[PDB]
RNA sequence: ACCUCGAUGUCGACUCAUCUCAUCCUCGAGCUGAAGCAGGUUCGAAGGGUUCGGCUGUUCGCCGAUUAAAGAGAUACGUGAGUUGGGUUCAAACCGUCGUGAGACAGGUUGGUCCCUAUCUAUUGUGCCCGUAGGAAGAUUGAAGAGUGUUGCUUCUAGUACGAGAGGACCGAAGCGAGGACACCUCUUAUGCUCCAGUUGUAGCGCCAGCUGCACCGCUGGGUAGUAACGUGUCUAUUAGAUAAACGCUGAAAGCAUCUAAGUGUGAAACUAUCUCAAAGAUUAAUCUUCCCAUUUCGCAAGAAAGUAAGAGCCGUCAAAGACGAUGACGUUGAUAGGUUACAGGUGUAAGCAUAGUGAUAUGUUGAGCUGAGUAAUACUAAUUGCUCGAGGACU
RNA sequence: AGCGAAAUUCCUAGUCGGGUAAAUUCCGUCCCGCUUGAAUGGUGUAACCAUCUCUUGACUGUCUCGGCUAUAGACUCGGUG
RNA sequence: CAAGGAACUCUGCAAAUUAACCCCGUAAGUUAGCGAGAAGGGGUGCUUAUGUAAAAGUAAGCCGCAGUGAAGAACGAGGGG
């Protein structure tokens, strides 16, 4: 199956309104700076005791 | 539609989730998949609630529950588990681990975990 | 359940050995055979030392259904066969004797002198 | 005709011996005493119906607004609110009990949310035959059936509106109607109600009076075992 | 709103009794039925073995089974439902909680019996 | 032969049907050479129902069993971007015929390609943003709608009206059913691939037993929950208004008569409500409730340091939901999920032990042992020590 | 001669009997065989048939009327396209 | 996958039952070779014992729903062109 008439620019460009992903949230972690995504662990291996991982 | 692969399949599933509890219980940290993790921590407090009664039928029965590993072999798991496992686990009735949440994988962008042993 | 055109065993005096219903009674595509109703047979084999034999069509009473229905008393019934009584289009049937027990749950929709010729009521 | 009303869920599924030598499959509804939060009658907007309170919770669990609201009339902090038309007779702070809203065994109706089953396919929705699976089946054997009423310029060429076609199912407010009770339980607040209700365990339920039957009275009695060893 | 899910038995509780018998499948047993024809109390007798054992309080269900003059019959019962009176005839050596071999085993070979 | 040949895909059944009324049934009414049952014909009424098989490829048709009846049609003689190719329409061959022959025949027979990931409209649900008189949480109103609106049998009235006898009701009531719709899992079944019991072949745990891996889930018998039905409960109606055909009342033109012109009525499963569902994107964007804001001073108080306190979103734990989005419950006063303990439920006497026995095996510990979802208590682990949008009433 | 409503029959869905609750298919028999028919062979013929057709025993989710499970796919997230 | 068992469909198309081992039994017809594994029935596990060279074979005892337990091993009968 295919189209009669050829889809023009703006119609793409209407309809990719709402392929836009959602931000993610910055993080301030107590014993880490590099900003991280909540709800995970830090950068410098740690989630506010535990230092369970290292950074490598 | 046509022949392809085995897949997931429930007999797949429970023996990489055995693979997997006895590779934490060897060394005690695993990363992986966060569904996988969390789906085998019931097998993994199953085994260490069993564990403590420290008798001939639960050695038996956790013995088709374990897969050794290059640091310790079959009956070296079973004794470093009578060893310095189950006495620690006494004080404490349930949720002997932690699972929490690493950055997604560079390739497949999944959300990794890590799985833990705790107080 | 006994639908369309299932076997059954006679299970009177008739000179019949297997019988076969081909049409249900009542309303359009009930396909429902359940104990109490009328139904339309033919009877396949007949032997001497009978009155009727095969090729003519006859309008029978359904006994035994092997799968059971649940009464309206709170207890089930079940049967290991399926089996029928041959009447002459009247309350009053061609048969004189029953074989093996009977149900009891048609005695509201009448055929209580058939019901009185069974050796036992379950 | 009048109709009273209450509120309650459903716990359970069991059966009872009735009179006459013979069984009810009935379904056991904990209700709980609530309080009339308000009465509108027609002189005042126009709608003569009854806002009652259910499902009673602490009061910090529960917004601004609707504690606020609550707190205004001096009621009890409750989790949910809603309406059931033509009913009047009650009044503001007053409590409502089933044994005290209808005889042992007249009619009333039930309503309740249905037990969603996801995007059910259309054969489940319908009940459509299926298509032949044997002498071929092609790539599809199980669909909703042609859905064209006509080809060229002007005689369909268009899919009817409302045609009956797969989707959303369940989920969605039920009721059934010309149901019996049997049984109460003061001392639990609990009451028995014959037949199925719609909605999985702990979801609203509602009982109403019946329209079918405009309260009629017929009695349903039980027997008691009196058989020992 | 707090409930234990388990009120269901709560009310269930005032329908039982205690005449009826502990029993499992795989033993002979002779019940009676009261049949009403709005006079003339009839008391039946029926005999056979006990297929399965599954439910609980009132849902309790069983199945008894018999054959008579060639021609298999089978019966289930709710336990207290009116009337009903069940005793234990003979007991012997079960193996499973149902039974499904009631249809091939015939007479003439000794059903197994216990203590 | 006027559109189609740089494609308009024809028969038949299957699924789904829709629509019209010259009505097959159910409904009402008249007439009748209609005693009653039972008829025959006509008049309005299309909401609903309108069977299953054997024959040939099938509509056509025959026959069989029945049903209240087994409607008449159209929608590209409905629907191959939905199947099925039996027939028609391919290349093969056979028989009859035609033809001197290649070959053919509306003559007969056997085998034989059926593609397409959906752009829009339409449709089924479903969401994000904005919108509604400042902003949230809610509760309702029902404008315009949709779905549902078949009925059979037996008994009572009653052997009563009627007819002579035989025969045999209109009007109402009761119960029993069958189609189809709504849900439910107490019983009954099917299913149940991290469950229980039994068991073979093999490779290992050094070895006996006991295990795991594989052999269609290895196999066989069951079975938690969920899931459905062949299972169980309800629905099929009661009624109001206005009515169609009809039947009327009184009363006129044209002193009579007249159902009609005025006035007034009875009156059909059709029409509008009473039944169920959704519903203010219903621009006629509706009513009410609560909560919060209006904070000295700066062009249009315009963003000027305070940009809601109301709530919502990001993220997390989940199923009463779930394709994602959404809905619902909860985020440390915390039982939301996974644990641990208790139990239900399922399986059926765990291993080991003692002991009879040549030995499989049997007997007591042992109605024990085990358990995926179940019912609960319990902060044990995860929901953290967090971030963002969010106010000066726009118009009388 | 033999055979015969034969895959040759338009009339014809020929007659009749049998199998069937019912047979435009099947078997057999009836001949005025349009144009049957003898080396374009005719007639039976044991066994063979991925040959065609007819009836029938058991066994069957083809069906009465569908239902459940698992996967892979599909479907949201990532990469490529 | 309950009950039915070919009733949908042009046609039992496709799927499912019989499968190997040895032991009985096997008709009409027939170019006498075949038809024929015809059809239709028995059982096969384990332990002990008896035996021959081990086996194969037999007797006694044990249990389950099931004993070529798993997999891999043939559906026939009849009438024709």
């Amino acid at each position: 199956a295919v189209q009669q008439r050829r889809s023009s620019k703006h119609r793409r460009d209407k309809r990719r309104s709402h392929d836009a992903l959602t931000a993610q949230a910055l993080s301030v972690c107590q014993k880490c700076g590099k900003k991280k995504l909540f709800h995970r662990v830090c950068s410098c291996g740690m989630y506010g005791d535990l230092r369970v991982k290292k950074a490598y | 539609s046509y022949i392809n692969k085995p897949g997931k399949t429930s007999a797949w599933r429970v023996m990489t989730v055995r693979q997997q509890v006895s590779a934490v219980l060897a060394y005690g940290k695993i990363e992986t998949t966060l569904k996988k993790a969390k789906n085998t921590q019931k097998r993994l407090d199953k085994l260490i609630t069993l564990a403590k009664v420290d008798n001939f039928n639960n050695r038996r029965q956790v013995k088709k529950w374990l897969l050794n590993t290059n640091l310790f072999d079959v009956d070296q798991l079973m004794d470093h588990l009578f060893s310095k496992v189950a006495p620690k686990y006494e004080k404490t009735p349930g949720g002997y681990s932690r699972v929490l949440k690493l950055g997604p994988r560079r390739g497949d962008a999944t959300e990794m975990a890590i799985l833990q042993l705790t107080d | 359940m006994v639908s369309f055109m299932t076997r059954l065993n006679v299970a009177d005096n008739t000179g019949a050995k297997q019988v076969g219903i081909i049409k249900v009674l009542g309303s359009t595509r009930k396909r429902y055979a359940f104990l109490g109703d009328v139904v339309v047979v033919s009877v396949k084999d007949a032997i001497p030392s009978g009155m009727v034999k095969k090729g003519q069509v006859l309008r029978a009473v359904i006994v035994r259904t092997k799968k059971g229905q649940q009464r309206k008393d709170g207890t089930h019934l079940k049967f290991d066969d399926n089996a029928c009584v041959l009447i002459k289009e009247d309350k009053s049937p061609r048969g004189t004797r029953i074989f093996g027990p009977v149900a009891r749950e048609l005695r509201e929709r009448g055929y209580n002198k058939i019901l009185s010729l069974a050796v036992e009521v379950v | 005709m009048e109709i009273r009303g209450i509120f309650g869920v459903k716990v359970g599924m069991s059966q009872v011996f009735t009179t006459n030598n013979e069984r009810l499959p009935i379904t056991v509804i904990y209700c709980e005493p609530n309080q009339v939060a308000g009465v509108k009658t027609e002189a005042k907007d126009k709608y003569s119906a009854t806002l009652l309170s259910f499902d009673t919770v602490e009061n910090k669990k529960l917004n601004k607004p609707q504690q606020g609201f609550f707190e205004k009339n001096n009621l009890k902090p409750t989790k949910h609110l809603q309406e059931i038309r033509n009913m009047t007779g009650f009044e503001m702070g007053q409590q409502i009990t089933p044994q005290n809203l209808f005889q042992v065994g007249e009619y009333v109706d039930v309503s309740a949310i249905s037990k969603g089953r996801g995007f059910t396919g259309a054969i489940k929705r319908w009940n459509f035959k299926i298509g032949p699976l044997g002498h071929g089946a092609g790539y599809p054997h199980r669909f909703q059936g042609s859905v064209q009423a006509g080809r060229g310029g002007a005689s369909a060429q268009r899919v009817f509106k409302g045609k009956k076609m797969s989707g959303h199912y369940g989920h969605e407010k039920v009721t059934v109607q010309n149901l019996r009770i049997v049984g109460f339980d003061e001392a639990n607040m609990l009451v028995l109600v014959s037949g199925a209700i719609a909605g999985p365990e702990g979801g609203v339920v509602l009982i109403r009076t019946a329209k079918k039957k405009p309260g009629v009275v017929k009695p349903i009695e039980l027997a008691v075992q009196t058989e020992k060893a | 709103k707090i409930n234990k899910q388990a009120l269901i038995d709560l009310v269930e509780q005032k329908q039982l009794k205690a005449y009826v018998p502990e029993f499992s499948a795989g033993d002979e047993v002779n019940v009676a039925i009261k049949l009403k024809e709005k006079e003339k109390v009839r008391i039946q007798n029926f005999t056979g073995t006990v297929l399965r054992r599954r439910g609980k309080g009132i849902s309790e269900t069983f199945i008894v089974r018999k054959t008579t003059d060639g021609i298999p019959i089978e019966k289930n019962f709710q336990i207290h439902n009116p009337n009903i009176s069940i005793e234990l005839k003979r007991r012997g050596k079960v193996r499973r909680a149902y039974i499904s071999y009631m249809r091939e085993r015939s007479g003439k070979a000794a059903k197994i019996k216990e203590r």
